[PDB]
C-alpha cells in the first residue's frame, strides 16, 4: 500500500527529503488535485511527473583527486604517495549513507628520522660508553632498508628541583656525584644536543662529549623530554615527507601528570616548544609533567612513532603504558645497551608491519565504520587495522559513512590518514538538504489569497489558523462562514463518510486502495467489478463504479471482445450474415444455422 | 539546584595563589564567622623570608576585607652561627589549611630542615596549630629520621583532617624512599607538649604507619586524606589516597583509627589515571554509613569512535552494613578538564534529607575557566546528573584560572538555614563564596468537577445580558513550605488559560464568565502553611453553532509565578522553587461524545447473514449472490468496516447493484500478507440500534475433484477504543456435481417417394445408385452441465432387414471428438462400393445396433458421430409392398456410466432418442 513517504503527510520538500531517502518529491505546476505530491520516485514516476519537475537528491560519492600509489618512491619525492584517493566529494541526505574505500600501500624505501633521547641518570654511564659507535653501524645496517637516514641526540634526566635535585651541601649543585668522589654534569630536565643530520659521523663526534649526571628519587622526568622532541619540530628537525622515529632508551620508571605537586609545580603543561637558543628546556621548573593524553595528542599530531627501549626490569611497566599510546612499541633493552641497534631495527621492522586509520575533525552528525581486507582477499568487518604487513605490501579497506539531519552548516571536511604517515586521505562533505521549488518561494505573493501564505512547490504554506491549497479556508473564519448545502440534501452529511467540507469543499483525506475524487468524495477508481480477478478484466478503466471497456472489448465486465477476425466468415462478412459476433463468438439468427461463424446447418 | 550566582568575590596579592586551600572558620568565642584562604607564594614581614606564605581570614560583610592570621614572625632559628637550621623561604606555608572550632591547622609541605647530625636541607614539613589564644608548632616528621630511607623528605601537611574526638590526621607522600606514611595525633598533647628549645618532640600517644618492603616505593601514600568511621566502633577511621600504588594504578587505603591496621584497599582500573588524587567521605543516601569518593582526573575514557580522550572520573563506594562497598563509576564531560580534581561535601545542601556533593573540573569550560559541578544524593545513592554548574568569570594571567581546584562546604556562614560553598580560583588570585538560596516545594491541585459539559445545561446567565449560557468551573489551590529562614506570606502570581491548545492561532471557545475572557490572571497570598489557598471561578462555552470540534477536548492550563524580589531577605537573597515541580499542570473536558457519559463508546458489533443459492454446481462459474445485514445493536461505531476472506478457487466478483431494496456498499479487495480478502466500508459513525442490510456476489472456479464445500468467513472491525472488532461468522454451501450430456441425433433426406426416377431392379447391387437414394445421419452429443463426467456410453439400433428384405443399409461412419465405436453386424454388410403409413423398426425388423465409448467431456465438451446409410428401393419396388407407404425408424440411447468428482454424490445420467425416414409414392394408383 501506500509509503510513509506519503502516508507521513509532510507538507515541504526538505520534510519530505528527511522522511526516508527513497521519497521523492512532483514540483509540477499541472499536478492533478490530490495526486500524491512526494512518494517512492517508483509511483511518482509513474504518475508523470515531469522530469523537468522531479526533485529526488541522492547521496553521491565522486573522487576529485587521485595520485597513483607510488612504488619505490625515496628519490625525487614528486608527490611520494602512500594512500589513494587523496580528496573525495561527499554528499548526503538526512537519512543516507554511501560506501567509499580506501587504499594504503607502505613505500619500501621511505625515508626515516631516527632521534635517539637517552636517559642519563648516573647508571647510563656504561650505556653511554657503549653506544659511542652507534652512529656508523646504524648507517650500515639501515641503507639496507632505505637509501636516505638522518641521525639525532637527546639526554634528559629529571626536573632540576627538590626534592628531586641534590640541593646537599654546596658541592652536590655542581657536581652531584661528589658524594662517591665522582664527577658529573648538574642534573638538568632536557637538553637538545644534535640537530637530526645526513653525517653520520657527527652522531659520533658528539656522543663522545656527554656525561651522566645524578637524581635523588628513583623515576625520572622522561615525559618532559618526549613532548618536547614531539613539538619543538624546528629544533629537531623533523623532515616533512620522512618516516619518524623517536627512541627512548630508559633504565627506570617515570613521572607521571600531577607528580609535580610534590615540588612546587601545579602549573600543567600547554604542550608548546620551550627550548631556546640554550638547548635546554626553560619550563622545566614551573611546569608539571604532561599527561598521557597529551602525549598521545601531540604523537599523533606531529606523526612520531614512539619506541620504548627499555631494560628489563620495567618492560611490563612501559608495555602497559604502550598499550595506551597508539603507535608505540616495546623493545627489550639490555643493561649495557649493547643491542640497541638491533633493538631499534627489529622495532622499525614491527611499526612498518602494522596499518591502521585516524579519522579526525569528524563532526557529531556523521558516523562511519569499517571494513579491512589486510592479508588477501578476505573481510574483517569492524576492525581498522592490519597486524601481518610486509614492507611494500599493499592494504584496502572500505568505508561506510552516515548521516542525521540536514546540519546548519551544508558543507564539512575532515580527514581520514593512517597512523604515523604524512599522507592522508581528505573527505570533504557536502550536506543536503534544499530544493530547486522551495528556493524560488514567494512570500506571502497574492498567488495565495489575499496574501495568508507562502507560495512554495505549487502550494500555499498558510499561516497561523488557515488552511487549503491557496489559503482558502481558515479556522477562525469557519466559525463565521457557516457552511451551505455542502451536499446537495438536507439531513445527510455534510459530504460522503470518507471526508468533511471546508467552505463548501469535501476534503477525502486518504486511501490505501485508490484515489478518492468527486464534488462530495463519491467518486474513485478502485469500486469497479471484476472478472477472473482483475478489475473490468484489465480490459477497461473504471471510473466512480463503472468499467470504461476498450474499444475492443465490452459489458459490465469487460470480459467479452468485439473483435471480428475470430467470427469473420471465408466470405469476408461476420457470420456469414447469419447472426452476430458475442464476446468472439458468433449467434445464429437465421433459422437452422449454427456454430462460432455460422457454418454449420 | 540552589547556590547563587551573584556571590562575594575576595581577591589577594598578584602571584600569591590565594585561594589555593580554603576553608570556614566558626568561633565558639564570637557570634561572627570568618572564612580562611591560603596563600602559599604570598610575601610575609618575617625577616629574610622570600615567597614564606600565609593564610588570610576574611571578613563575611565588612566590604570583604581580608586579613593575615599572624601564626609567626619570625625568621631562621641558627642551629650555630650563621648555621640555619630551618629554610623558611618558598615553604608554601598555608598550602592547606583546616579549621574545627576555636582551633586552625595551617601546613608548610616545602618547609625544609637541617638536621641536627649533618648540615642538609631536607623538606621535612611542618605544621602550625593555633587555639583560640595559643599558637604551636607541630611537626610529626621533623625527627631523628634524617635519611631520605626514614622521614627526612616526609613533606608532613600535603594534607590534613580532623576527626570529631579532635584527633589530627596528616599524611606525608615522602618518608621512607616515597613510600609516603599517614601521621595523627591527639590535639590535647600536640598543644601541651611544644617547647622552642625541642626540635624533635617525642610524642606519646601517637599513632603512624611504618616502613614496608622497597616494592612499595613511590606510592606517594598520604598525597590525600579524609576520615570517616568504617570500623563500626563509633571512633573516625582514616581515608588516604595513593596514587602511585600498584604500578601506577593507583589505591586508596583505609587504616583503623584506633590501632592502625588495615581495612580495606581500593584498586584503580586505569594506568597512569592518577586514581586516588583526591578523596572524601560524607554519607551520600542519609543511611548514617559513611560513603567514600575517590577521584582519577587523568583517567581516559573512550567515545563512540575508540580514541581513547583524558576526561577524568570519580568513584563512588556506597558501605554496606555487610563490610562490603557497593562501587559505581562517574565519568567527565569534556577532555583534559581533569573532572575529579577536588570533592568537596556540601552537607544537606537543599535540606531535602540526603547529603550532596560538589566535584571540580578546574580545567574545562569555555575558555578553560574552570567549572564546577553538584550533585544531589539520594536514597538510591548518588544522583548521576549534576543539577547544577557553576563557571568561572576571569581569564588567565600566565596560569590557567584553575577555578574550583580547591573547595570547601558543608557550613552555614549567615545562618539562613542551608550551608554554602567556597571556590578557590589560585589561578587568579580569587576566592568566591556561593550562598545557598533557601528552596521552597509549592503543591497545585487544579480541578473541574464538570469534567464533560453538556450543551443544554444553560444555567449560567451571560453577564451583562439575560441570555444564558452553559457554564463551567474551575478550582485550584496553592501551598508553600520550606526549611530555613523565609518570610511568614509568600506572594505568587498564577496564570490561567481555557483554550490553551487554540493558540495555535485559531479563535478559543471557552471564556471566562465575568472577565469573558479565555485567559485569567490572578495575584494572591499563601501563608507558607499546610493550609490549602484555593479559589474557584466560573467559566462558559461558546455556542454550539460556533463549534464543531467535538471530539477534540477543552484544554485546561495553569502556571505560576514566585515574586522573588518581595521575597528576599534584608541581604537580597531570593527563594528558590524545587526542581521538580509541574509548574505547567493541567486538565481537559471533552465538548461531548455521542454516548455521553463515556467517551469510549463500546459498540456490539453484530452481524447477520443469507444466501441466495444453498449448493453449488462444479464448473459453473455462476454468480451467486451473498445476503450480510450488519446491525451491532449496542452503542455506535467509529469507522466501522466489514471484512470477509475467500479461498484462493473463489473471486470478488462486486456489490450487488440490481437490487433496489438492498443497500449498497463500499468495497475493495486485499491481498497483503498472501491473504484473499474483501474489504468494505459501512460508515463513520455508525449509527447504534442500526440494521444495514446489503449484499454481495461472488464466483468460484472449483475444479478439483475433491473439495466439496466452500468456506466463507466474515467479521466486522471499527476504530472504537473497546469492542473494537466483532467475532468471526463463517457462511456454508456445498459443491454439487452437475454434468448433462445430449443426444439428438439426425438424418437427411427425412423423406423419400416412389418410385426411384430412372431406377429398375437388379439381380444385385454394386454401387450406390444400384439402391437408391443416399441417407445421411448425424448423432452429436455433449456436455451441456458444469460439471465434468469420465466416462459414457452411447448406443445405436438400426433397422436392418425386414422379412429378410433390407431396409435401410449403412455404408461407413465417421467419429470426431474422444469416442471409439464398435458393431455387432459388419458396417457395409454387402461392401457396396461407397394416406395410411406402416411403420418398420427395431421392434419388428432385424435389428442392426451400434455401441459406442464416451471419453471424459467437460463443460461444453462434445463428440460427434456421423452415418451414412442408403435406402433400399428393391425392398419397396417388390410385389408384396407395391403402392403402400412406409416409414422406417431407429432409436439411440446414453448412459453416463462415471463421473470424476468421487468424493462429491454421484449418480448415472441416461436418455434416448429416435429418428426415422419416411417412404411414400408419388406415381400412385388411379383411384
Amino acid at each position: 500500500g501506500p509509503n510513509i513517504c506519503t502516508t507521513r503527510g509532510v507538507s515541504s520538500c526538505q520534510q519530505c527529503l528527511a522522511v526516508s531517502p527513497m521519497c521523492a518529491w512532483c514540483s509540477d505546476e499541472a499536478l492533478p488535485l490530490g495526486s500524491p505530491r512526494c512518494d517512492l520516485k517508483e509511483n511518482l514516476l509513474k504518475d508523470n511527473c515531469a522530469p523537468e519537475s522531479i526533485e529526488f537528491p541522492v547521496s553521491e560519492a565522486r573522487v576529485l583527486e587521485d595520485r597513483p600509489l607510488s612504488d619505490k618512491g625515496s628519490g625525487d619525492s614528486s608527490q611520494v604517495t602512500q594512500v589513494s584517493p587523496q580528496r573525495i566529494a561527499l554528499r548526503l541526505r538526512p537519512d543516507d549513507s554511501k560506501n567509499f574505500s580506501i587504499q594504503v600501500r607502505q613505500v619500501e624505501d621511505y625515508p626515516v628520522d631516527i632521534y635517539y633521547l637517552m636517559d642519563l641518570s648516573y647508571s647510563m654511564k656504561d650505556d653511554l660508553w657503549s653506544i659511542q659507535n652507534l652512529g656508523t653501524k646504524l648507517a650500515t645496517q639501515m641503507r639496507k632498508l632505505t637509501s636516505n637516514l638522518r641521525i639525532g641526540f637527546g639526554a634528559f634526566v629529571d626536573k632540576p628541583v627538590s626534592p628531586y635535585m641534590y640541593i646537599s651541601p654546596p658541592e652536590a649543585l655542581e657536581n652531584p656525584c661528589y658524594d662517591m668522589k665522582t664527577t658529573c654534569l648538574p642534573m638538568f630536565g632536557y637538553k637538545h644536543v644534535l640537530t637530526l643530520t645526513d653525517q653520520v659521523t657527527r652522531f659520533n663526534e658528539e656522543v663522545k662529549k656527554q656525561s651522566v649526571s645524578r637524581n635523588r628519587d628513583a623515576p625520572e622526568g622522561g615525559f618532559d623530554a618526549i613532548m618536547q622532541a614531539t613539538v619543538c619540530d624546528e629544533k629537531i628537525g623533523w623532515r616533512n615527507d620522512a618516516s619518524h622515529l623517536l627512541v627512548f632508551t630508559t633504565d627506570a620508571k617515570t613521572h607521571i601528570a600531577l607528580d609535580g605537586r610534590l615540588a612546587g609545580i601545579v602549573q600543567p603543561n600547554d604542550g608548546q616548544c620551550h627550548v631556546g637558543s640554550d638547548n635546554h628546556y626553560s619550563a622545566s621548573t614551573t611546569m608539571d609533567y604532561p599527561s598521557l593524553g597529551l602525549m598521545t595528542e601531540k604523537l599523533s599530531q606531529k606523526n612520531i612513532n614512539l619506541i620504548f627501549a627499555v631494560t628489563e626490569n620495567v618492560v611490563n611497566l612501559y608495555q602497559n603504558y604502550s598499550e595506551l599510546i597508539p603507535g608505540t612499541t616495546v623493545g627489550v633493552l639490555s643493561m649495557d645497551s649493547s643491542n640497541v641497534l638491533q633493538l631499534i631495527v627489529d622495532a622499525y621492522g614491527k611499526i612498518r608491519s602494522k596499518v591502521e586509520l585516524e579519522v579526525r575533525d569528524l563532526p557529531e552528525e556523521l558516523s562511519l565504520s569499517f571494513n579491512a581486507t589486510c592479508l588477501n582477499n578476505e573481510v574483517i568487518p569492524g576492525l581498522k587495522s592490519c597486524m601481518g604487513l610486509k614492507i611494500g605490501d599493499t592494504v584496502s579497506f572500505s568505508i561506510e559513512a552516515k548521516v542525521r539531519g540536514c546540519p546548519q552548516e551544508k558543507e564539512k571536511s575532515f580527514t581520514i590518514k593512517p597512523v604515523g604517515f604524512k599522507d592522508s586521505l581528505i573527505v570533504q562533505v557536502t550536506f543536503d538538504c534544499d530544493c530547486a521549488c522551495q528556493a524560488q518561494a514567494e512570500p506571502n505573493s497574492h498567488r495565495c489569497n489575499n496574501g495568508n501564505g507562502t507560495f512554495e512547490c505549487g502550494v500555499c504554506r498558510c499561516g497561523p489558523g488557515w488552511l487549503g491549497s491557496q489559503c482558502e479556508c481558515s479556522e477562525e473564519d469557519y466559525r463565521p462562514s457557516q457552511q451551505d448545502e455542502c451536499s446537495p440534501r438536507e439531513g445527510q452529511p455534510v459530504c460522503s463518510q470518507r471526508g468533511e467540507c471546508l467552505c463548501g469543499q469535501c476534503v477525502c483525506h486518504s486511501s490505501d486502495f485508490g484515489k478518492i475524487t468527486g464534488k462530495y468524495c463519491e467518486c474513485d477508481d478502485f469500486s469497479c467489478v471484476r472478472y477472473k480477478g482483475e478489475m473490468c478484466s484489465g480490459h477497461g478503466q473504471c471510473s466512480c463504479g463503472d468499467c470504461l471497456c476498450d474499444s475492443d472489448w465490452t459489458g459490465y465486465y469487460c470480459n467479452c471482445t468485439t473483435r471480428t477476425d475470430t467470427c469473420m466468415s471465408s466470405n469476408g462478412l461476420l457470420c456469414s450474415g447469419r447472426g452476430k459476433c458475442e464476446c468472439g463468438s458468433c449467434v445464429c439468427i437465421q433459422p437452422g444455422s449454427y456454430g462460432d461463424t455460422c457454418e454449420k446447418c | 539546584n540552589l547556590d547563587v550566582d551573584s556571590p562575594a568575590e575576595y581577591s589577594g596579592p598578584e602571584g600569591s595563589y590565594f585561594g589555593f586551600a580554603v576553608d570556614f572558620f566558626v568561633p565558639s568565642a564570637s557570634s561572627r564567622m570568618f572564612l580562611l584562604v591560603g596563600a602559599p607564594k604570598a610575601n610575609t614581614t618575617q625577616p629574610g623570608i622570600v615567597e614564606g606564605g600565609q593564610v588570610l581570614k576574611c571578613d563575611w560583610s565588612s566590604t570583604r576585607r581580608c586579613q593575615p592570621i599572624e601564626f609567626d614572625a619570625t625568621g631562621n632559628r641558627d642551629y650555630a652561627k650563621d648555621d640555619p637550621l630551618e629554610f623558611k623561604s618558598h615553604q608554601w606555608f598555608g598550602a592547606s589549611v583546616r579549621s574545627k572550632q576555636d582551633k586552625i591547622l595551617a601546613c608548610a609541605p616545602l618547609y625544609h630542615w637541617r638536621t641536627e647530625m649533618k648540615q642538609e636541607r631536607e623538606p621535612v614539613g611542618t605544621c602550625f596549630l593555633q587555639d583560640g589564644t595559643k599558637t604551636v608548632e607541630y611537626a610529626p616528621c621533623r625527627s631523628q629520621d634524617i635519611d631520605a630511607d626514614g622521614q627526612g623528605f616526609c613533606q608532613g601537611g600535603f594534607s590534613i583532617d580532623f576527626t570529631k574526638a579532635d584527633r589530627v590526621l596528616l599524611g606525608g607522600p615522602g618518608s621512607f624512599y616515597w613510600q609516603g606514611q599517614l601521621i595523627s595525633d591527639q590535639v590535647a598533647e600536640i598543644v601541651s607538649k611544644y617547647d622552642p628549645n625541642v626540635y624533635s618532640i617525642k610524642y606519646n600517644n601517637q599513632l603512624a604507619t611504618r616502613t614496608a618492603q622497597a616494592i612499595f616505593d613511590d606510592s606517594y601514600l598520604g598525597y590525600s586524606v579524609a576520615v570517616g568511621d568504617f570500623n563500626g566502633d563509633g571512633i573516625d577511621d582514616f581515608v588516604s589516597g595513593v596514587p602511585r600504588a600498584a604500578r601506577t594504578l593507583g589505591m586508596v587505603y583505609i587504616y583503623d583509627g584506633k590501632n592502625m591496621s588495615s581495612l580495606y584497599n581500593f584498586t584503580g582500573e586505569q594506568m597512569a589515571a592518577y586514581f586516588g588524587f583526591s578523596v572524601a567521605a560524607t554519607d551520600i543516601n542519609g543511611d548514617d554509613y559513611a560513603d567514600v569518593f575517590i577521584g582519577a582526573p587523568l583517567f581516559m575514557d573512550r567515545g563512540s569512535d575508540g580514541k581513547l580522550q583524558e576526561v577524568g572520573q570519580v568513584s563512588v563506594s556506597l558501605q554496606r552494613a555487610s563490610g562490603d562497598f557497593q562501587t559505581t563509576k562517574l565519568n567527565g564531560f569534556e577532555v583534559f578538564a581533569r573532572f575529579g580534581s577536588a570533592i568537596a561535601p556540601l552537607g544537606d545542601l537543599d535540606q531535602d534529607g540526603f547529603n550532596d556533593i560538589a566535584i571540580a573540573a578546574p580545567y574545562g569550560g569555555e575558555d578553560k575557566k574552570g567549572i564546577v559541578y553538584i550533585f544531589n544524593g539520594r536514597s538510591t545513592g548518588l544522583n548521576a546528573v549534576p543539577s547544577q554548574i557553576l563557571e568561572g568569570q576571569w581569564a588567565a594571567r600566565s596560569m590557567p584560572p584553575s577555578f574550583g581546584y580547591s573547595m570547601k562546604g558543608a557550613t552555614d556562614i549567615d545562618k539562613n538555614g542551608y550551608p554554602d560553598l567556597i571556590v578557590g580560583a589560585f589561578g587568579v588570585d580569587r576566592a568566591i563564596l556561593y550562598r545557598a538560596r533557601p528552596v521552597i516545594t509549592v503543591n497545585a491541585g487544579l480541578e473541574v468537577y464538570p469534567s464533560i459539559l453538556n450543551q443544554d445545561n444553560k444555567t449560567c446567565s451571560l453577564p451583562g445580558t439575560a441570555l444564558k449560557v452553559s457554564c463551567f468551573n474551575v478550582r485550584f489551590c496553592l501551598k508553600a513550605d520550606g526549611k530555613g529562614v523565609l518570610p511568614r506570606k509568600l506572594n505568587f502570581q498564577v496564570e490561567l488559560l481555557l483554550d490553551k491548545l487554540k493558540q495555535k492561532g485559531a479563535i478559543r471557545r471557552a471564556l471566562f464568565l465575568y472577565s469573558r475572557s479565555p485567559s485569567h490572571s490572578k495575584n494572591m497570598t499563601i501563608s507558607r502553611g499546610g493550609l490549602m489557598q484555593c479559589e474557584e471561578l466560573i467559566a462558559y462555552l461558546r455556542d454550539e453553532s460556533e463549534f464543531r470540534d467535538k471530539l477534540t477536548p477543552i484544554t485546561i492550563f495553569m502556571e505560576y509565578r514566585l515574586d522573588y524580589r518581595t521575597a528576599a531577605d534584608t541581604t537580597g537573597l531570593q527563594p528558590i522553587l524545587n526542581q521538580f515541580t509541574p509548574a505547567n499542570i493541567s486538565r481537559q473536558a471533552h465538548i461531548l461524545l455521542d454516548c455521553g457519559e463515556d467517551n469510549v463508546c463500546k459498540p456490539k458489533l453484530e452481524v447477520s447473514v443469507d444466501s441466495d443459492q444453498k449448493k453449488i454446481y462444479i464448473g459453473d462459474d455462476n454468480p451467486l449472490t451473498l445476503i450480510v445485514k450488519a446491525q451491532n445493536q449496542g452503542e455506535g461505531a467509529y469507522e466501522a468496516e466489514l471484512i470477509v476472506s475467500i479461498p484462493l478457487q473463489a473471486d470478488f466478483i462486486g456489490v450487488v447493484r440490481n437490487n433496489e431494496a438492498l443497500a449498497r456498499l463500499s468495497c475493495a479487495f486485499k491481498t497483503e500478507n498472501q491473504t484473499r480478502q474483501v474489504v468494505c466500508d459501512l460508515g463513520n459513525p455508525m449509527k447504534a440500534g442500526t440494521q444495514l442490510l446489503a449484499g454481495l456476489r461472488f464466483s468460484v472456479h472449483q475444479q478439483s475433484e475433491m473439495d466439496t464445500s466452500v468456506k466463507f468467513d466474515l467479521q466486522i472491525q471499527s476504530s472504537n477504543l473497546f469492542d473494537k472488532v466483532s467475532p468471526v461468522v463463517s457462511h456454508k454451501v456445498d459443491l454439487a456435481v452437475l454434468a448433462a450430456v445430449e443426444i439428438r441425433g439426425v438424418s437427411s433426406p427425412d423423406h423419400v417417394f416412389l418410385p426411384i426416377p430412372n431406377w429398375e431392379h437388379k439381380e444385385n447391387p454394386e454401387t450406390e445408385e444400384d439402391v437408391g437414394p443416399v441417407v445421411q445421419h448425424i448423432y452429436e452429443l455433449r456436455n451441456n452441465g458444469p460439471s465434468s463426467f469420465s466416462k459414457a456410453m452411447l448406443h445405436l439400433q438400426w433397422p436392418y432387414k425386414y422379412n429378410n428384405n433390407t431396409l435401410l443399409y449403412i455404408l461407413h461412419y465417421d467419429i470426431d471428438g474422444p469416442m471409439n465405436c464398435t458393431s455387432d453386424m459388419e458396417i457395409n454388410p454387402l461392401r457396396i462400393k461407397i394416406g395410411d403409413i406402416h411403420t418398420l423398426g427395431c421392434g419388428v425388423a432385424q435389428c442392426l445396433k451400434i455401441v459406442c465409448q464416451v471419453g471424459r467431456l467437460d463443460r461444453g465438451k462434445s463428440a460427434i458421430l456421423y452415418v451414412k446409410s442408403l435406402l433400399w428401393t428393391e425392398t419397396f419396388m417388390n410385389k408384396e409392398n407395391q403402392n403402400h407407404s412406409y416409414s422406417l425408424k431407429s432409436s439411440a440411447s446414453f448412459n453416463v456410466i462415471e463421473f470424476p468428482y468421487k468424493n462429491l454424490p454421484i449418480e448415472d445420467i441416461t436418455n434416448s432418442t429416435l429418428v426415422t425416414t419416411n417412404v411414400t409414392w408419388g406415381i400412385q394408383p388411379a383411384p
